[PDB]
């Protein structure tokens, strides 16, 4: 219900929202904005990124509340409202896969762009994996590799691997491998191998870049502690 | 503690 | 859109949805037990009381976030924005008053019933008149004014001094007139008056119930010391 | 701080 917003507004409302803490406002502004067509800049896909990810995280913590009270369970109400919230999860994830697949993905040539929508690609299939029990459940899971795997190879092609999106990536695709995939090992040496050859690069940077690069480091190290 | 993502 | 689910599944979805930081869901819950035309438990009460408190709290911690942005900025992006906000808290505030005017207060026949709705009733007023500007500022002003008091009144005849309700009631009839009344002296003036009277009637209490009026009591400690 | 109410 954006389109007689100009794509500007959208985007100062979606920045607004943000300061206010209004994540599905801000989703919805970002969706909006991206529905006028044009490709989106480095600090509007992070915007975008922001606003559903925040949506989805509060999603996804009510569910596994409700996940884990009804397990103790084992009335109908639990089971019916952790049903209801994994409904509009899955609506959430659906409308992001939407988004990225028309048309953000089809038309982002720079690896930046490519490789940050392929990350949400896995990511939003990857949520739904959490949830999954279908015939489905594995098609899901490997959507989502197929995604993050894409978005290595290019990120491994172009980009150093300080970046932040790159290292970002690896940190969720460990993720996957290690609670989605059930491959523990897998989880394991790909974040010690991201975070390792990361040191070994950060000479090149400035103080700003290295700030960046040296917080999802951190990450890095601290599932690596957590797993290990 | 919950392991990260970002 | 609550009317098909027994008025028992919407109480124990409200807990659920409490537990799981769902607030909207929680008053949408509540909102749905309350139309089943029954009177509310004490129980109940706090879970209506807690729903949209929560969900106001949350809409007015916006609307100060964009009302400050807004003051800075004296486009038209904020003041749209703020506008909105304004009109959805504006809208809970109307849908909770006409709860308690369809039918709760009317069937409140006893103290704690009929003080907590009439509370209520001061609280969502107050919350109005935060945001308004209009013809009609006065008005909202004195309808807050006129529940709180009829609260009071009821209150001081019908309930100890240590009652959580009779003291949360003070409480908030003092933050109505210190900001939005402004009358500071009557707001000190209440809030110290039952901290006292609440202070000499501790000695009847069980610990179960001292520990209860002591956390209120603390908070009108609190602001005397802001305001003194 | 912000004054309490409850
Ligand atoms: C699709 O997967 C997007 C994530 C991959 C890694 C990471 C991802 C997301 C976000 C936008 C949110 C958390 C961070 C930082 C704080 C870790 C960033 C971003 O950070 C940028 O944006 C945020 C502005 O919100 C600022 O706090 C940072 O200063 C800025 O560098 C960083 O450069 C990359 C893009
Ligand atoms: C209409 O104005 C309702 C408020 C008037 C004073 C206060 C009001 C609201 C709430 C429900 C939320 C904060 C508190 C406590 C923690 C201060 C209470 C309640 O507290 C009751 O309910 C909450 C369960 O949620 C528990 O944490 C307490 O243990 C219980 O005594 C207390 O007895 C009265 C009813
Ligand atoms: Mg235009
Ligand atoms: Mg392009
Ligand atoms: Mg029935
Ligand atoms: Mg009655």
């Amino acid at each position: 219900a954006m389109g007689s917003m100009e794509r500007a507004s959208l985007i100062q409302k979606a920045k607004l929202a943000e300061q206010a803490e209004r994540y599905e406002d801000m989703a919805a502004f970002m969706k909006g904005a991206v529905e006028k067509g044009e490709e989106l800049s480095c600090e509007e896909r992070n915007l975008l990124s922001v606003a559903y990810k925040n949506v989805v995280g509060g999603q996804r913590a009510a569910w596994r509340v409700l996940s884990s009270i009804e397990q103790k369970s084992n009335k109908p109400e639990v089971r019916e409202y952790r049903e209801k919230v994994e409904t509009e999860l899955q609506g959430v994830c659906d409308t992001v896969l939407g988004l990225l697949d028309s048309h953000l993905i089809k038309e982002a040539g720079d690896a930046e762009s490519r490789v940050f929508y392929l990350k949400m690609k896995g990511d939003y299939y990857r949520y739904l994996a959490e949830v999954a029990t279908g015939d489905d459940k594995k098609r899901i899971i490997d959507s989502a590799r197929s995604a993050y795997q894409e978005a290595m190879d290019i990120s491994k092609k172009e980009m150093p691997p300080t970046n932040p999106i790159r290292l970002g990536l690896a940190l969720n695709f460990s993720v996957f491998h290690y609670e989605i995939a059930n491959s523990p090992e897998e989880a394991i040496s790909l974040a010690k191998t991201t975070f390792d050859e990361a040191m070994a690069d950060l000479h090149t940077l400035s103080e700003d870049s290295y700030k960046d690069s040296t917080l999802i480091m951190q990450l890095l190290r601290d599932n690596l502690t957590l797993w290990t | 503690k919950r392991r990260k993502s970002v």
